[PDB]
RNA sequence: CCGAGCGCGGGAACAACCGAGACCGCCAGCUAAGGCCCCCAAGUCUGGGCUAAGUGGUAAAGGAUGUGGCGCCGCGAAGACA
RNA sequence: GGGGAGGUUUGGCACCUCGAUGUCGGCUCGUCGCAUCCUGGGGCUGAAGAAGGUCCCAAGGGUUGGGCUGUUCGCCCAUUAA
RNA sequence: CGGAAGGGAUAACCGCUGAAAGCAUCUAAGCGGGAAGCCCGCCCCAAGAUGAGGCCUCCCACGGCGUCAAGCCGGUAAGGAC
């Protein structure tokens, strides 16, 4: 025949908990959904994978000594511009970040790979913009 | 635990007594339950961390129980020349081996008690929070100084040379 | 956390008590207490402050003659004092009291593209034994064949002057509300006709 | 003795009840304080 | 083995380290090494030991009541270790 | 007497550079490293206090002017909290 | 005029209460002290911060083909440009 290519399907939204969850393991699941790998008709160059609103990311669990160990880094083009922040301080001040960082790196790098990052809203709450559907998951 | 009233909430073991009530939160890896009259604890197994945590925890509760059965007795026997004290109202004042006066003042749970300049006493109802203060006043004025001069638990000087010890 | 706007002039030397002292003269004037900004619909507390009245036909329009009370703007539009909130009346000059150190915002007067040993102050050198050319040249910038990448912010020859800055520690003994003036220790940046604004000190605040 | 790779059991009061992950050698006269650094 | 197999995968990348001789087209399947939580394609497979430091994520002499297993001579209800 | 980091010196090897990458210090602009000289810290002493001896912690900032030598190496003065 | 004054976490280091290991302990749970050092409190840039933030307003709709779905199209509004 000739492999089938999906029409302009309607993006399905989804809601996920967070608290008590494992960071990596959580995102691990998020990503495969930001894309159509969960859907039967996944297609590479398209972007049709569910949007994902995650609640209270402010209470995600992390193993080992991460809490004190794990250090995120940012580099301003400036000399000695290396800035490294510990997972411990990332929670305190704007923690919804940790989950994002964790996922972004777990998605393609190309144009749409950031396009799908946009499909993910994370809130240090819970609580979201109750836009529509949003069937909670497990 | 005669006239004392113990109780266990989630992981934290609340202990109320005629003195008052203190919070004694210790790990849920055993069997904290008040029964018969005295609380008991049963380690999950003979495994390392479990042995340790067991001994520790059982002692923590066993202590903090007496923490409201009056565990105040601790004081300091300050030695030295210009070492004086006078607890005005609520504030413990002293001008020991230091220039300016000093104001040591009450924290929650424990209480001071000056009998006189040279041997201050402390009614501290919290065996953990008390000894803190103990070694903290003692750290306020570290004694020894080769010979004497300073504040002592029941502490004994450790000898060395005065206008000597200098080859 | 108090404050009021100002405009720049003069810097003399009047002799208080005995000693002789340099004195900046700014006109603080009547400044429209036009409305506050609130932490719900903003995120913090802030007050818009106008200034010296001339604005007629030229400025008009939404005016904020709207705002809530009108009053018409100065000629020096308006700014804001952060974490600030007086009473509700259009305040003036003597909002402060003589003999106090405080802080000031000012537009450093422009100068344009200028020298390397002038902007930052390098050293240059070569008068007679060196070369005629490289009098005012930065000499050197980078490395050899590693890392070899020119650094961002390599302190370069360019514009200096037309900037803006706050400043700490300024003792004001003098003030003439009877004409709306404020005379302080003397250091204020800017031309005699530019932006200045007095905020409160931070020696231990 | 402080900071040297031999944290034995010097003066027979000195102990190794390992703390912080770097054995100290704890005594009385503290000219006897070997360390792991 | 390359060179003349800088043709094909792995190995992050990597002439010669492992697989494997490319006539050509297919939108089929066994398989090689490597390999499966996710890049990136296939086991958050099943079963069991150990580890609690990022060891994993590149070093030694040597050191240490680290933590678990295997064992040898005592002391023990005659009463021990503290 | 063994073991080792460090890749700064001084030896060895000779591949991109023989269709060029111009070697000594100084001018001048820095800049990365800590095994840190001043400054903070505490440990300790064959430490009275005054200074010192020593080991870990810690780049935040700082670390001079000259005489002679082409001279980095160097000696010398006048100094520095160094 | 400025480096700072101050809040919080930490260094080695000192201590509290305490187990395994009936004794001990600054330690594996919990508390506390701890540095110019880390983070803010300081000063400029800064929403190309493609999240393109938000406030205070301002003017306001059809005026000509698309009825439906988006285009488009001349002069006006608050304004703005020369």
């Amino acid at each position: 025949m000739k492999t089938y290519v999906p029409k302009q399907v309607e993006p399905r939204w989804v809601l996920i908990d967070a608290e008590g969850k494992t960071l990596g393991r959580l995102a691990t699941k998020i990503a495969t959904l930001l894309r159509g790998k969960h859907r039967p008709d996944w297609t590479p160059n398209v972007a049709m994978g569910d949007f994902v609103v995650v609640v209270n990311a402010d209470k995600i669990r992390v193993t080992g000594k991460k809490l004190e160990q794990k250090i995120y880094t940012r580099y301003s083009g400036y000399p000695g511009g290396l800035k490294k922040i510990p997972l411990e301080k990332m929670l305190a001040t704007h923690p919804e970040r940790v989950l994002e960082h964790a996922v972004k790196g777990m998605l393609p790098k190309g144009p749409l790979g950031r396009r799908l990052f946009k499909r993910l809203k994370v809130y240090a709450g819970p609580d979201h913009p109750h836009q529509a559907q949003r069937p909670e998951k497990l | 635990p005669k006239g004392v009233s113990v109780e266990v909430a989630p992981g934290r073991v609340k202990v109320k007594g005629p003195k008052g009530e203190l919070e004694v939160p210790v790990s849920p890896e055993m069997r904290v339950v008040v029964e018969e009259g005295v609380v008991r604890v049963e380690r999950p197994s003979d495994e390392r961390r479990h042995k340790s945590l067991h001994g520790l925890t059982r002692t923590l509760i066993a202590n903090a129980v007496k923490g409201v059965s009056e565990g105040y007795s601790k004081e300091l026997l300050i030695k030295g020349i210009g070492y004086r004290a006078r607890l005005v109202g609520r504030a413990l004042e002293l001008t020991v081996g230091f220039s300016h006066p000093v104001v040591v003042e009450p924290p929650e749970g424990i209480t001071f008690e000056v009998p006189e300049p040279t041997r201050v006493r402390v009614s501290g109802i919290d065996k953990q929070k008390v000894g803190q203060v103990a070694a903290n006043i003692r750290a306020i004025r570290k004694p020894s100084a080769y010979h004497e001069k300073g504040i002592y638990y029941a502490g004994e000087p450790v000898r060395l040379k005065p206008g000597k010890a200098g080859a | 956390m108090k404050g009021i706007l100002g405009v720049k002039v003069g810097m003399t030397r009047i002799f208080r008590d005995d000693r002789a002292v340099p004195v900046t003269v700014i006109l603080a004037g009547p400044c429209p207490v036009v409305q506050r900004r609130t932490p719900e619909k903003d995120g913090y507390t802030a007050v818009q402050l106008g200034f010296l009245p001339q604005n007629p036909k030229r400025v008009n329009r939404p005016l904020k003659g709207h705002f809530a009370k009108a009053g018409v703007e100065p000629v020096r539009i308006l700014r804001e004092i952060r974490d600030f909130n007086p009473e509700g009346d259009t305040v003036t000059v003597e909002i402060f009291k003589p003999g106090e150190r405080v802080d000031v915002t000012g537009t450093s007067k422009g100068r344009g593209f200028a020298g390397v040993m002038k902007r930052w102050n390098f050293a240059g050198g070569p008068d007679s034994h060196g070369a005629h050319k490289i009098h005012r040249h930065p000499g050197s910038i980078g490395n050899r064949k590693t890392p070899g990448r020119v650094y961002k912010g390599k302190k370069m020859a360019g514009h200096y002057g037309a900037e803006r800055v706050t400043v700490m520690n300024l003792e004001v003994v003098d003030v003439i509300p009877e004409e709306n003036l404020l005379l302080v220790k003397g250091a204020v940046p800017g031309p005699n006709g530019g932006l200045v604004i007095v905020r409160e000190t931070k020696k231990a605040a | 003795m402080k900071v040297r790779a031999s944290v034995k059991r010097i003066c027979d009061k000195c102990k190794v009840i390992r703390r912080h992950g770097r054995v100290y050698v704890i005594c009385e006269n503290p000219k006897h304080k070997q360390r792991q650094g």
